[PDB]
């Protein structure tokens, strides 16, 4: 158990086309063996380094779709990490995908939840900054409607929310750094987007900075 | 375009604009008790309800069980689930008594005439 | 040219440097006191003066 | 019901309690029509929902109210002339 | 020349560097003049002849706002 | 009930325009073409950020994309009652489209690997996992600017803002927002802002 | 003729205007009249949310220890979330009601300790 | 647009009542009778009061009145009384009065 896990991290370490082959066989006949933690370290493990074979892949989806309920937050994100950087020839079936993704978005909103009660100020600071150097037409978006039901929805008329959006954004570093000026927050937006088009050939960011 | 317009009439009398409470408002405030359909024919509405000048027993009653039930209505909802988006009645509501909570905390610990003077003040700026 | 805002300064000039509103011939007084009594403006309003 | 028996006359039934404790909590709000300011609101509200009528009395069986009667501005204006709280 | 109860109040109020400024609490700062007594019926009858005069020599005095002598301000803070 | 009353007094007056407007067309040289010329005027612009909503007949197609927008811009900017009334008219269109996002794994995780590479996320959120902060910010996003979703991409839309936060600074920011028109945010606005931390960049 | 007589009235009408709004930049008029009164009306508000300012610093000094935390909370919302449609009054009222469980917890405590 | 003041037009003003104190201690610099530890700490009214004093000296000194064109647009015959009014007031609204 410790002894294969202390070897699998050495031959992972080492990173020989032999050693691979071997960690993956004895992986692959000891996953049963193997606990739900042992799984997801090696799994997290194998991802990040970058090998393993189709098979043992392949298995390692079942195991995990099989054992998923059993998995806490540091397995899930663990998980989600290595199938994240995992082989690229890794098609994963249509189960493991949608657990993966209904457990990221729960996570987010969960943590969303915890962060507002706490604060209620993080969902207004958050909006507020990423506010303060968008276009006009991004602030000109309407205001959150009320999805609550009862006389006010089915016999009553409830009032919108959105208000006149004619307000000056004053934005003071915590720190007291020097802030950048505007023909060097065009060169950092510029170059961002840049990197964004080289990594996804269609995206419009062009357009969307070129409008405001 | 007289279509048009009446499609518009037609739009600007929609229920998400005026309520059809407004409009069965609107019905019994017109019409008598002896025209209105929906309490003319039911004697006990017209008699046993808004009928006796003092009718604190059954005005009692329909608390107790409005009040019971939006209590378990309200507990529910809060048990299943919180992250929805509520109406601004509501939310003004709750807004004015936290701030009517502040006000009284300052009043507590500050003078009355503290109060007028810096009122008044405040006033004349916004003037 | 007979500038209006040049003039203006000139005449000042002319006016003050005419040495008729000399401080020093001056014993500056409230006046609307019943009793003479000296100014009684503040320090600043003096050195502004 | 029996409206009958409530318009006869009853010697005990003339003296006995009609208003109860519990009604006082709930209908002492009508003393608000001392302040001025209370009695001018309900007399725009009085205003506003005589020019609706008016204005939707084309349907049949609704009539608003017509300026030329003398009963209808009397009362309407008089309502509230000599209000006392203090005389029952 | 005053009491704790004025500078419990004067320390609470921070950031005020001008007289005309600090004028504006002369109304807070006036809580000072606690007077504390119980209301016996001597007392009660003192109170009243007490604040009555305290009403007519302050319309003798017939200072404005801006001057206060008997308010200590900035000063003694 | 006050947003009642505005809306019917707003109905009135919208029902008298446009009989105004059937009468003056029918009377006039009765071409849509000559009127879509005068949709620049200085009053007709205010007819419109007056009576013109998108659920509303009136000027169905005598406007083009650029100058609805204008308008509804207008109106948002220097109007609080009107934007209150047509606000309210918008609930008539009852869209309601509420579509999903990132439904491959695969294609989401690239796309954090990017955000958290070109982005350092412990600035928005402190004391929190990366991934954690990332499925955060993505529900924010959700629940505030998915409006454009109808017509910009939720990913692109994401970098843009992304980018233009970070641009300001690489560092933790405090954004104060005010609208100088009230009286209490004015206030507030010249007694927070001072030329000394502007002059100096801060 | 008229039509000059006209604009000649709109043109007096824009330069008062002009200097109505703004005079408090130069210094045309002596002594800078319009300078001081803009002076002293951002004095005046600066001085009013300074007072409001003071004047939680002294209720918070006296607020007894155990309900400081809610006059945290409630001077907080006051001054900021009050006007803020993203601060969802719910949380701070969840916020009020966590303090008022911790109260109640003590005050049962005593009556059956 | 309105009569109040935009942050970036107070400070400007912060500096005329500096300005206006350290000119007065330059003219009087070589002044015995002259405490400068007073201007420390002034009230906001000794603060107008300084101010009413400044001058600015790198203004020009002659008087900027002048005169500006604003070419008209004549009335047109072919068009008639409201349609030429009509014309005007747009016209006024749009460009004179701007
Ligand atoms: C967001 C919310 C959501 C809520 C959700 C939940 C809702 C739940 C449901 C709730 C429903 C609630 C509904 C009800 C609420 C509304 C109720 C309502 O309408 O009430 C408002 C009610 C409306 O008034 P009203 O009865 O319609 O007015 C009559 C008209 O004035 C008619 O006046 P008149 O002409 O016939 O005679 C008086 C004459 C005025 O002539 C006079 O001068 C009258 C003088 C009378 C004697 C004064 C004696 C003072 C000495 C001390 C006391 C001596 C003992 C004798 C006292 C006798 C009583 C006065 O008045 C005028 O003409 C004045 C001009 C009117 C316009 C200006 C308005 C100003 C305010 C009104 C009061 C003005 C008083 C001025 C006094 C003099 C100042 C120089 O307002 C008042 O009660 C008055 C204003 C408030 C006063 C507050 C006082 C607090 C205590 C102060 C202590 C310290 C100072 C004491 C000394 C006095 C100052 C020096
Ligand atoms: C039923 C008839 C109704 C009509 C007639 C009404 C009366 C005539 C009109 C009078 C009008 C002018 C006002 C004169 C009295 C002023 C006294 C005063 O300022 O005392 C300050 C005294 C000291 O206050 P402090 O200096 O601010 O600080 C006190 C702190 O507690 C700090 O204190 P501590 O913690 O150190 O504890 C000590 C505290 C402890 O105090 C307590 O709280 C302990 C409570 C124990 C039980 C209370 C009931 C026993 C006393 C009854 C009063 C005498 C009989 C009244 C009936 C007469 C006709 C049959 O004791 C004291 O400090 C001394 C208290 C002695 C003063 C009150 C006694 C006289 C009041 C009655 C009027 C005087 C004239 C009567 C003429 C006829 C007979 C000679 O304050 C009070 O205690 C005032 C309390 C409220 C008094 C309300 C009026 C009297 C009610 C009596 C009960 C009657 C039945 C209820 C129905 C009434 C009709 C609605
Ligand atoms: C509402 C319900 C009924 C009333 C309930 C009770 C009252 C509630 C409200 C008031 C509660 C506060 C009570 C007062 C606490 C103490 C306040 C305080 O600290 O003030 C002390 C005040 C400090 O102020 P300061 O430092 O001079 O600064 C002056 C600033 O102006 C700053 O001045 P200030 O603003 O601080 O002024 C102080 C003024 C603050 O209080 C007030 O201003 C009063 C507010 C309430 C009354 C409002 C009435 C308004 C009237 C107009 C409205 C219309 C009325 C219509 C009436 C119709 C029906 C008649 O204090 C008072 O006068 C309090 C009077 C309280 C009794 C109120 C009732 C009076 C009734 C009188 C009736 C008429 C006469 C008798 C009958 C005649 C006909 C037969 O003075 C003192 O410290 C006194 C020191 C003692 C020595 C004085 C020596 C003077 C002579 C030498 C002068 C030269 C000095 C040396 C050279 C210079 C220096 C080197
Ligand atoms: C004038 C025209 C009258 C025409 C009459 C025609 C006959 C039919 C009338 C139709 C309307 C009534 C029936 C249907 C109502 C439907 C309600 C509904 O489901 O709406 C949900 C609506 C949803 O709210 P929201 O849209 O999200 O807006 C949120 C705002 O917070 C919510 O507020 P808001 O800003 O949106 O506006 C409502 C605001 C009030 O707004 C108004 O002022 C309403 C103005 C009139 C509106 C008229 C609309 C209907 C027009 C129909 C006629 C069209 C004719 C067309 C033909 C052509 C005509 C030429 O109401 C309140 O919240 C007031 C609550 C506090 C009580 C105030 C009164 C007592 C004074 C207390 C003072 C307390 C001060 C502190 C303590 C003082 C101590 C001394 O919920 C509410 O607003 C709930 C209101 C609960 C209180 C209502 C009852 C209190 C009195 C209200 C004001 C006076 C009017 C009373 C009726 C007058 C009739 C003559
Ligand atoms: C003591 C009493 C108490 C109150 C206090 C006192 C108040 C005193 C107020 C005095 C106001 C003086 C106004 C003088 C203006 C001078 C204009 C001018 O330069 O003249 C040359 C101008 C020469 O024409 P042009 O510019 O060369 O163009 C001709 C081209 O051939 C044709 O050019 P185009 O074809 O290329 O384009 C234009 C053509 C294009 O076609 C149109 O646009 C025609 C539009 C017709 C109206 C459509 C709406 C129909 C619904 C009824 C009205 C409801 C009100 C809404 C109106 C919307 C806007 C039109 O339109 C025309 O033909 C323009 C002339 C239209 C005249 C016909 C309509 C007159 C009546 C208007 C309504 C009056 C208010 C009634 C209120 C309710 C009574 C029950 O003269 C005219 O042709 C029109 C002169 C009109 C003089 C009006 C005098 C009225 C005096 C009595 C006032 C009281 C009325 C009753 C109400 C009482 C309430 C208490
Ligand atoms: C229909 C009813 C009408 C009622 C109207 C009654 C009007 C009475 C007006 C009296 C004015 C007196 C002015 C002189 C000063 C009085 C003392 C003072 O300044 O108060 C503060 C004083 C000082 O109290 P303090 O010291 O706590 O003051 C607090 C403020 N600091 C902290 C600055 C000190 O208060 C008292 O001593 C108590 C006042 C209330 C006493 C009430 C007694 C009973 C009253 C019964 C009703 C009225 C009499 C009967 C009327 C019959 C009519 C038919
Ligand atoms: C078991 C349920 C039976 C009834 C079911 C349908 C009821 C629908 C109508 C609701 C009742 C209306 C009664 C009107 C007649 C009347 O009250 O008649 C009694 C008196 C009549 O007043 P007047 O003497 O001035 O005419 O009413 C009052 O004093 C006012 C009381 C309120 C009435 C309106 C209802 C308000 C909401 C009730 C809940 C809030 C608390 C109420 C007090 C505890
Ligand atoms: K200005």
């Amino acid at each position: 158990m410790s002894a294969l896990l202390k070897e699998i991290l050495a031959l992972t370490v080492k990173s020989e086309a032999a050693l691979w082959k071997g960690a993956e066989q004895k992986v692959l006949s000891g996953l049963n063996n193997l606990a739900k933690t042992e799984l997801v370290q090696i799994t997290h493990h194998f991802g990040v380094n970058k090998q393993g074979s189709e098979a043992l892949w392949s298995q390692l989806d079942k195991a995990a779709v099989g054992a998923f309920p059993e998995l806490s937050v540091d397995e899930t994100l663990q998980l989600i990490d290595g199938f994240g950087e995992c082989p690229d020839s890794y098609t994963l079936s249509h189960d493991l995908n949608q657990r993966l993704l209904v457990s990221w978005e729960q996570l987010g909103k969960l943590n969303f939840q915890k962060l507002k009660e706490t604060n209620p100020y993080f969902a207004s600071d958050i909006v507020n900054q990423l506010d303060a150097a968008a276009a006009e037409f991004i602030k000109v978006r309407p205001a959150a409607e009320s999805e609550a039901g009862g006389f006010l929805n089915s016999l009553g008329v409830s009032s919108s929310f959105n208000t006149t959006k004619n307000d000056i954004y004053v934005v003071q570093s915590a720190s007291g750094k020097k802030l950048n000026n505007k023909e060097q927050r065009e060169a950092y937006v510029l170059e961002k987007a840049q990197k964004y088009l080289k990594e996804d050939p269609q995206s419009k960011i062009l357009d969307i900075i070129a409008q405001k | 375009m007289f279509l048009g317009i009446f499609k518009d009439v037609i739009k600007l009398l929609n229920k998400k604009v005026v309520p059809v409470y407004f409009w069965f408002f609107l019905y019994c405030f017109l019409s008598t008790m002896d025209t209105n359909i929906f309490v003319s024919s039911c004697s006990f509405l017209k008699v046993e309800v808004f009928g006796k000048d003092e009718n604190t027993t059954l005005v009692l009653l329909f608390y107790v069980f409005y009040s019971l039930f939006n209590f378990y209505l309200s507990r529910i909802k809060n048990k299943n689930n919180y992250l929805v988006r509520k109406h601004l009645y509501t939310t003004e509501l709750l807004i004015e008594l936290i701030l009517f909570k502040y006000k009284l905390i300052i009043l507590k610990f500050s003078s009355i005439k503290y109060i007028l003077n810096f009122n008044v003040r405040k006033f004349i700026l916004f003037n | 040219p007979e500038d209006e805002g040049i003039e203006q300064q000139l005449d000042q000039q002319e006016v003050l440097l005419s040495g008729r509103y000399d401080p020093k011939l001056y014993d500056f007084q409230e006046g609307y006191t019943k009793n003479p009594e000296d100014d009684q403006t503040s320090l600043i309003e003096k050195k502004a003066f | 019901s029996d409206p009958f028996k409530k318009v006869e006359r009853d010697y005990h039934n003339e003296r006995s309690v009609h208003k109860h404790f519990a009604s006082y909590p709930l209908k002492f709000w009508w003393g608000l029509n001392k302040f001025e300011t209370i009695q001018g609101i309900h007399s725009i509200l009085g205003n506003a929902a005589d020019l609706v009528v008016s204005t939707l009395s084309f349907i049949p069986g609704v009539q608003g109210r017509n300026n030329a009667s003398y009963i209808e501005n009397s009362i309407r204006v008089t309502r509230f002339r000599g209000f006392d709280d203090k005389t029952q | 020349q005053t009491n704790k109860e004025w500078w419990n109040l004067a320390k609470n109020i921070q950031d005020v560097k001008c007289q005309q400024e600090l004028n504006r609490y002369n109304d807070l700062l006036s809580q000072a003049y606690t007077l504390s007594l119980d209301n016996t019926i001597r007392n009660l009858v003192f109170k009243a002849k007490f604040y009555s005069w305290l009403f007519v020599i302050n319309w003798f005095k017939a200072f404005p706002d801006d001057f206060h002598p008997f308010i200590p301000g900035l000063e003694m803070k | 009930m006050t947003a009642l009353f505005l809306h019917i007094l707003w109905s009135i007056s919208y029902i008298i325009i446009n009989i105004l407007y059937i009468f003056l067309s029918l009377l006039l040289s009765n071409n849509n073409e000559k009127i879509k010329q005068y949709n620049s005027n200085y009053f007709i612009k205010i007819l419109l950020v007056l009576f013109y909503n998108k659920n509303l007949s009136f000027y169905k197609n005598l406007l083009s994309e650029d100058e609805i927008s204008k308008i509804e811009f207008e109106r948002l900017k220097n109007y609080p009652t009107l934007v209150l009334i047509h606000s309210n008219l918008n609930k008539l269109e009852k869209r309601n489209k509420i579509i999903n996002s990132f439904i491959n794994f695969k294609t989401k995780y690239r796309f954090y690997k990017f955000i958290s590479t070109n982005f350092n996320l412990q600035t928005i959120i402190k004391n929190c996992n990366d991934k954690i902060i990332f499925s955060t910010l993505l529900y924010i996003v959700n629940l505030n600017y998915s409006f454009f979703y109808k017509t910009i991409k939720n990913t692109d839309l994401i970098v843009y803002l992304l980018a233009n936060k970070f641009s300001i600074l690489n560092d933790n920011i405090i954004v104060s927002k005010f609208n100088i028109s009230k009286f209490n945010d004015y206030i507030k606005y010249i007694n927070n802002t001072n030329s000394i931390d502007t002059y100096l960049e801060n | 003729a008229i039509r000059n007589f006209v604009f000649k009235i709109s043109n007096q009408i824009q330069n008062l205007a002009a200097k109505r709004s703004l005079a408090y930049l130069n210094q045309i008029d002596s002594q800078s009249v319009p300078s001081r009164a803009t002076i002293n009306m951002k004095d005046q508000v600066t001085q009013m949310q300074r007072e409001i300012d003071n004047m939680a610093n002294v209720i918070r000094a006296q607020i007894p220890d155990e309900d400081r935390a809610e006059f945290e909370i409630l001077k907080k919302y006051y001054v900021t979330g009050q006007h803020d449609s993203l601060v969802d009054p719910q949380d701070v009222l969840l916020q009020l009601d966590r303090i008022q469980v911790l109260k109640n917890l003590k005050m049962i405590e005593l009556n059956e300790e | 647009n309105s009569g109040n003041a935009l942050h970036s037009e107070y400070g400007y003003l912060e500096l005329l009542s500096n300005e206006s104190v350290q000119l007065y201690k330059d003219y009087y610099e070589s002044d015995a009778e002259e405490d400068f530890k007073v201007f420390e700490n002034l009230s906001s009214k000794e603060k107008l009061v300084m101010i009413a004093n400044f001058e600015n000296n790198l203004l020009p000194k002659y008087d900027r009145s002048e005169v500006h064109l604003i070419p008209k647009r004549q009335w047109e015959p072919a068009f008639g009384v409201w349609e030429n009014f009509l014309y005007d007031i747009t016209e006024y609204a749009s460009f004179i009065a701007p």
